[PDB]
């Protein structure tokens, strides 16, 4: 009626059009959207995560990194973080989904970012690294051959010359069956002249390229089949006259990665720098997940640095990917990454987790943070925010022993489990919890405004059990004393006695009087030091004063 | 009511949740999911109620809740009943703001009302509100968001369109006016200090400009720098804005339902995100 | 916390013996009745104070002055104990 020229009136000093919602954050980070559905009139919506890996809802993954990494305990801040990190990518051939390009992404990293298995001894430290540079080159060499497989067999279709079938069954590594139609091809030295997979000969090299030359002279019918089998043969295959950047589709990428690998000559060159010198010709994939790991391997010491620049466009290093590599090698120091770049992986990675709802799951990768300030108060946040999902399985009892100064998990119940009801329930685990100091007027916030209780000698007794705790609390400057806490504890040796007291006995008249210059928090914590007054009557005579409400307060009591 | 709506904040623990709107109450509905329970209507208020917090729990819960009126009434369950336990009532015109400090801070309620205000409501040893008169925006202040530790600090938001920070200092015992930040042209709706666990915070000081200029500090000594969220003029006017207690991602409701999950990636760009 | 500014054994104890006899002295003059109803705005500490108790709180509040066997010392004669310190320090 003029409510509506009211309404709008005001949020002209709010401001606002009226048409409101608004969007929060919960207790999961999740958000809660105005929608009519709810009683609020407010219905939560559960946010996604960023990236979705089905291993970060497998409680056996984050229990098995736990127990490969090095737990400390943090000199700076008791708080856990890792000294050093012994993860593995083979960590995650126990888990992930088998048919994801995923699953190939993690065997990728196998090969090439956790290093050979060695099981030879040298005479020579000449020969002790070639044999580690041969191991790892079959290695890389037979995952990248199984995967070029029908690749090699579709060209294999869309060629059908003789050479062809020859040169082909070499690349697919057949020998067996290269030199079969080599002898109806009429050739006894073409077939076999791809098959330096681990030789290295700098003669026919030469041989591969004089061949090329004296093709060139104008007319003639040259073969462009032998031309291919001496490019692989001159140790360079795309300088030439003749070049491997015209066949765009008679051979892939992926096929080209293991050309230049294996005949630019595996020994005669490093391997890393022929997986760059690929990188030059063409420009690989962003969306393959694999085409990513041998960009980040042409990359050596600038893998740190091509991770910034990928990230830029389209991401098949996605926030996992990412994290676990630059967390296993930083603490290594054995391919460089940024402490910069470490910290936003780590922290980015703790956002989607807290989309993921688990907080034990986050708690474990702000230990991978060594930011003194960020690995002490993060920890701290998630305790007291959601208790509830940190006890329930036993994975979750190994999140709270990573070195996690359990007691600080019983230090938040007592938080939580408080509510206006059932103060004084969780005020006696602060009490009781017997690990906490200044819960000594705390509980006195509690049963001063009850002092109602079972009220019997065993109540009483076990009362005086009660106030032998705040003893028990180590002694602050300034601050704990038990010489006016004992006042309650001094009342109940009044209680269970007849005897007036001209204080001969007691500092308990004198402990109310001090319980009216002492009430803090709360006036019925001012009023029940009227209430203790009238239950000890004949026992004082009250110099204090007995509990608008008058019609009997009593002013006769004395003797 | 429960169709205009104009807040819906829960406690630390989120457990508890308290939705006010034009109703002229506070019906308390707590978070058992997508459904609630009511306990009390909090009636006490005339007019249209704007905001209610929850107290951060190291000095009970204890819902602030402030109105048209003039009013901030205290209430604090009393051994299973309720009670209004004080009333913080020093002003006149619509009271705006009511949030009070985390518990890495003290007992420090935050009152902010477009009379001029800004108060600091000292709670005395019964809990007794008193608090000491300040000024921020002097055409009002609109809003009041606290900054806690990513001594004492908060941000208020303009009717004059300034978006002050205010740190305490104890030789001059009130809040120092620190920095006035300014690129807004019409009033700002919410002032949100992102609590992100580490030296890092953005604010998100929401305008009604059709625009949103968040302020970013990459760490804290880093200055606030002008980035928009979006660089034009928003169709529709922006809403209520939060930060995560841990990833520190952006979300807001626009007017057409703009959902905001757009957080500053590396190349600097609020990049759409889970 | 600023009547210290020496933050100390010392500094706590000048400020715990000034409590010790502003209590006693209003029961002293209850007995000489200059104490009443009429007296107070705040009922009044008829709690009489002990010295050596108030020196185990000081005691464990400042281990960084027990390393100081001087102002252990100075404790000693304020106590008015001197047998028995210099029996432990022997």
């Amino acid at each position: 009626n003029d409510e509506i020229d009211n309404a709008k009136l005001i949020m002209k000093e709010r401001r606002f059009t009226a048409s409101y919602t608004f969007a929060k954050f919960s207790t999961g980070s999740m958000l809660l959207t105005k929608d009519i559905v709810g009683k609020s009139g407010v219905s939560i919506k559960r946010l996604p995560t960023e990236l979705q890996r089905k291993f970060l809802f497998d409680d056996v993954y984050l229990d098995k990194e736990i127990e490969k990494v090095t737990i400390e305990a943090r000199k700076s801040n008791p708080y856990p973080q890792i000294s050093e990190s012994s993860l593995l990518f083979k960590d995650a051939l126990d888990y992930m989904e088998k048919t994801s390009s995923d699953y190939n992404l993690w065997k990728l990293s196998s090969i090439l970012f956790d290093p050979v298995s060695y099981p030879y001894k040298t005479d020579n430290d000449q020969v002790k690294m070639a044999l580690l540079k041969k191991e790892r080159h079959c290695r890389l060499t037979s995952w990248i051959v199984s995967q070029i497989g029908p690749e090699i067999e579709e060209k294999i279709r869309n060629s059908s010359n003789e050479i062809e079938q020859i040169f082909l069954y070499l690349l697919l590594n057949d020998v067996v069956r290269a030199s079969k139609l080599a002898i109806e091809s009429k050739n006894g030295h073409l077939s076999v002249l791809i098959s330096y997979l681990g030789s290295n000969d700098p003669r026919i090299r030469d041989l591969a390229e004089l061949q090329l030359q004296k093709w060139s002279t104008g007319g003639c019918s040259i073969d462009k089949n032998i031309s291919k089998i001496y490019k692989l043969l001159s140790g360079s295959p795309f300088e030439g006259l003749f070049s491997l950047k015209e066949l765009e589709s008679e051979f892939s990428w992926l096929c080209l990665l293991n050309l230049t690998l294996c005949y630019g000559q595996i020994d005669e060159y490093s391997l890393e720098s022929l997986v760059q010198s690929h990188l030059d010709k063409f420009s690989l994939p962003y969306d393959d997940p694999i085409g990513v790991i041998f960009q980040l391997y042409a990359a050596n010491e600038n893998t740190e640095k091509l991770y910034k620049e990928v990230r830029q466009r389209t991401n098949a290093l996605d926030v996992q990917f990412c994290w676990y590599l630059i967390q296993t090698l930083r603490f290594n120091g054995t391919r460089v990454f940024s402490k910069e770049t470490s910290d936003e992986a780590t922290f980015a990675f703790a956002a989607q987790l807290e989309f993921a709802q688990l907080h034990g799951h986050s708690l474990f990768v702000s230990c991978f943070l060594n930011d003194d300030k960020a690995a002490e108060d993060t920890i701290k946040r998630l305790v007291m925010r959601e208790i509830t999902l940190l006890r329930a399985s036993t994975n979750d009892h190994i999140l709270n022993r990573l070195k996690i100064p359990s007691q600080l998990i019983f230090n938040a119940q007592a938080l939580k489990d408080r509510y206006e009801g059932n103060y004084l329930s969780e005020v006696q685990n602060l009490l009781l919890g017997s690990s906490y100091d200044l819960a000594e007027m705390a509980i006195v916030t509690s049963l001063g405004p009850r002092l109602l209780l079972s009220n019997n000698p065993v109540q009483n007794n076990e009362l005086k059990t009660l106030r032998e705790i705040l003893n028990e609390f180590p002694d602050s400057e300034r601050d704990k004393w038990s010489v006016s806490i004992n006042v309650f504890e001094v009342y109940l040796k009044l209680v269970l006695d007849n005897v007036e007291t001209q204080e001969t006995i007691d500092s308990l008249i004198s402990g109310m009087k001090i319980f009216y210059d002492q009430y803090k928090h709360c006036r019925e914590v001012a009023a029940c030091c009227n209430v203790m007054s009238q239950e000890i009557v004949s026992k004082i005579l009250e110099k204090n004063n007995p509990s608008l409400p008058l019609g009997q307060p009593e002013k006769a009591y004395l003797r | 009511h429960n169709e205009l709506i104009h807040d819906a904040v829960l406690d630390y623990y989120g457990k508890r949740l308290a939705t006010c709107s034009s109703d002229k109450t506070i019906k308390i509905f707590e978070v058992e999911g997508e459904t609630h329970k009511l306990i009390d209507t909090l009636t006490g208020h005339e007019g249209p109620v704007w905001r209610v917090d929850w107290a951060h729990p190291k000095f009970g819960t204890i819902l602030a809740s402030c109105s048209y009126d003039g009013k901030v009434l205290i209430w604090k369950e009393e051994n299973g009943r309720w009670s209004q336990i004080a009333v913080h009532a020093v002003h006149s015109a619509s009271v705006n703001s009511v949030q009070w400090a985390p518990h890495e801070y003290g007992p420090l309620l935050l009152v902010a009302s477009s009379d001029g205000k800004v108060s600091v409501v000292e709670f005395k040893e019964n809990g007794t509100t008193s608090p000491i008169i300040i000024d921020a925006h002097a055409i009002g202040v609109n809003s009041a968001s606290w900054a806690p530790a990513t001594s004492r600090k908060f941000v208020t938001g303009g009717a004059d369109n300034l978006v002050k920070i205010w740190k305490y200092n104890s030789d001059a015992q009130t809040y120092v006016l620190e920095s006035t930040l300014e690129g807004h042209s019409d009033w700002v709706r919410d002032v949100a200090w992102s609590p992100t666990v580490l030296l890092r915070s953005y604010l998100a000081s929401v305008s009604q400009d059709r625009t949103c200029i968040i302020w970013t500090q990459d760490n804290e000594q880093g200055p606030w720098k002008k980035t928009l969220l979006k660089e034009e003029k928003f169709p529709d006017v922006l809403w209520r804005a939060s930060w995560s207690l841990s990833g520190n991602v952006l979300a807001l409701s626009g007017g057409d339902n703009k959902v905001t999950l757009w957080k500053e990636n590396l190349e600097g760009k609020w990049e759409p995100a889970g | 916390q600023e009547v210290l500014q020496y933050s100390d054994w010392e500094s706590d104890l000048h400020i715990h013996l000034n409590q010790i006899l502003q209590t006693e002295i209003e029961n002293y003059l209850l007995e000489n009745n200059q104490v009443g109803t009429d007296e107070l705005i705040l009922p009044l500490p008829s709690h009489a104070l002990t010295v050596q108790e108030v020196l185990n709180r000081v005691a464990s509040r400042h281990p960084s002055e027990s390393e100081h066997p001087i102002r252990v010392l100075m404790a000693s004669v304020i106590l008015d104990s001197l047998p028995s310190v210099i029996h432990s320090s022997v």
